[PDB]
């Protein structure tokens, strides 16, 4: 039930699989990760011991093919690859499992954290944000810039997040300048939800993906995107009740999961203070307000 | 970036620019009600939009009718200011549109940027200068035109009169800011200094008296003295 074998581990590396991580030593006999839950996207990520300016990884869904990791000594990284030969793959995995050279995806049965962080995240949507159509998996790293950051510089290596800009013709109807700037409902509901995302699930999917790229890779542009998608909802007087309730759950699990010592660089004081205390939705995010007040009261 | 004492000469170069001051847009008298509560009564206001190079003052009169049935009037006043400035720019031929608009209060930046989205090449700038444009309503003719208005109006004044026939924009702006700083600090004293000698009149279409160059020197000196006279009181220095 869903394995990502490794050819080898020639270089010492911290390997992450979703919210879990473990250290592998140079030439440690490590041949990958087994028992990966079917039904969710996953991210396998890497931070070399020799150079922490090298934080990168792959979004994938084991339903879409047989994936493996192999170090490339030329490009100096762990690369995801697809094995098209089902039986070579089954034979590799069976062997490595028998010799117990794999770590087990260490899911606690009671623990819905990964589901809660990826509920609306779809591999098909990831592959539109991260364009490399010849692979079924998506490479992301710490340095990758967003299309929006590239406006304000290689398009093939960019994060194609939906551009959100509060001081844009897209966000502001002529003759409704003050109305649309102070109450962003038009921009959220008509431009973004009805126009671009089609539904709240796709919007939440991009929000959740942006957060995860921010947390796992310290990707700055992803953090800007996550905050902009929060702020657009919190600055809208008119939001479906189902969306506010789901947003509260999404943000609760994202704040819960965030490492305690990274709040300073991954949380924007202005957005959170505005969202929880000044905004239209200041009384709509009970779970988020409670975990933020108890976990990061300094930030607020 | 921000206009300051470092980049001051920029005001007098050949790039069209306007200062916008919104401090007289929303004006009220505070009074007691019969029941002993407090209420406001709006009075007419104005937008002070000045080309510091030519002295052209686009005085948009804000009639109290603007405010009827509106909430959060101090917030709306910033957006109405930005709406009227954007309407003024749109009304001008391309070659007369400003390249920059300098707002005297930082709270005007977002309202004006949002109203001017159609003009991405017009720079909206704040300033670190403490300009005394709030004292515009101490100029008798500006005050008169605002208080008499029965509907929205917009009257073009030359706030430098015919000074530019004799002095540079830099000097005219310095004279204007000294007069307004004086009027702001002690309006009574300032007005006494300007209107003391009845032989020196104000031309029909002028705002200030027809001082000779030598009489401007005495007036400017008396205005400085006043600002120091009043400063040694505010601070007991
Ligand atoms: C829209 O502008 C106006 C202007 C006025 C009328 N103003 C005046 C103005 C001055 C003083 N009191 C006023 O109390 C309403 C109005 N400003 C004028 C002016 C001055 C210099 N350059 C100027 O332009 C470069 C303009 C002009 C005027 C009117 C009558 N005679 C004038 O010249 C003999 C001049 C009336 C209505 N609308």
């Amino acid at each position: 039930m869903n394995t990502v074998p490794f050819t080898s581990a020639p270089i010492e590396v911290t390997i992450g699989i979703d919210q879990y991580s473990f250290n592998v030593k140079e030439n440690q006999p490590f041949h990958g990760i087994k028992d990966i839950p079917i039904g969710h996207v996953h991210v396998i990520h890497f931070q070399h011991a020799d150079n922490s300016s090298m934080r990168y990884g792959y979004w994938f869904d084991c339903r879409m093919g047989n994936f493996y990791i192999q170090y490339d000594p030329k490009d100096g990284l762990y690369k995801m690859m697809e094995e098209r030969d089902g039986a070579k793959f089954e034979n590799i995995v069976h062997n490595f499992k028998e010799r117990q050279m794999m770590v087990s995806y260490p899911k606690i049965d009671e623990d819905d954290t990964w589901y809660n962080l990826t509920e609306f995240v779809q591999m098909d949507k990831i592959r539109k944000i991260v364009r490399k159509d010849e692979n079924q998996f998506s490479y992301v790293d710490s340095s990758m810039t967003t299309v929006q950051e590239n406006e304000l510089s290689d398009p093939a290596h960019s994060l194609n997040y939906t551009v959100i800009n509060f001081k844009s013709r897209e966000a502001i109807r002529p003759g409704h300048e003050m109305e649309d700037f102070l109450d962003k409902s038009y921009y959220l509901n008509t431009v973004m939800l009805q126009g671009i995302f089609k539904n709240s699930s796709n919007y939440f999917g991009e929000l959740q993906f942006a957060f995860l790229n921010a947390m796992f890779f310290g990707n700055y542009g992803s953090s800007l995107q996550w905050h902009a998608m929060i702020e657009l909802i919190c600055s809208s007087a008119t939001v479906p009740k189902h969306m506010l309730d789901k947003l509260d759950e999404i943000l609760y699990y994202q704040i819960k999961t965030l490492p305690e010592q990274y709040s300073d660089i991954l949380l924007n004081e202005r957005v959170w203070n505005i969202c929880l205390y000044s905004s239209f939705q200041k009384n709509s995010l009970h779970n988020t307000e409670k975990i933020m007040e108890n976990k990061y009261p300094e930030l607020l | 970036g921000a206009m300051n004492s470092s980049n001051y000469a920029e005001l007098f170069n050949n790039d069209i620019k306007l200062f916008v001051d919104d401090t007289n847009v929303y004006r009220v008298t505070v009074h007691k009600t019969f029941e002993g509560n407090v209420a406001t009564k709006a009075i007419n206001g104005c937008i002070f939009t000045l080309n510091p190079k030519t002295g052209h003052l686009f005085l948009k009169i804000i009639h109290t009718s603007v405010w009827a049935g509106q909430k959060r009037l101090s917030q709306l006043a910033k957006w109405k200011t930005a709406e009227e400035v954007s309407a003024l720019v749109r009304s001008l031929p391309k070659e007369e549109q400003p390249k920059q608009i300098i707002v005297t209060r930082k709270a005007m930046l977002d309202p004006l940027e949002v109203h001017m989205l159609d003009f991405p090449n017009i720079a909206i700038r704040p300033t670190e200068l403490r300009l005394p444009f709030s004292a515009a309503m101490s100029i008798d003719k500006l005050s008169d035109v605002v208080m008499k208005a029965t509907e929205p109006q917009m009257v073009l004044f030359n706030i430098y009169d015919d000074w530019l026939d004799r002095i540079s924009s830099y000097t005219a702006f310095s004279r204007l800011t000294l007069l307004l700083r004086a009027l702001k600090t002690n309006e009574e004293s300032a007005k006494m200094i300007l209107l003391s000698d009845p032989t020196i009149t104000i031309k029909s279409y002028h705002l200030w008296p027809s001082f000779t160059d030598e009489q401007w020197i005495t007036i400017e000196s008396q205005m400085r003295d006043l600002i120091l006279t009043e400063y040694g009181r505010k601070y007991n220095v």
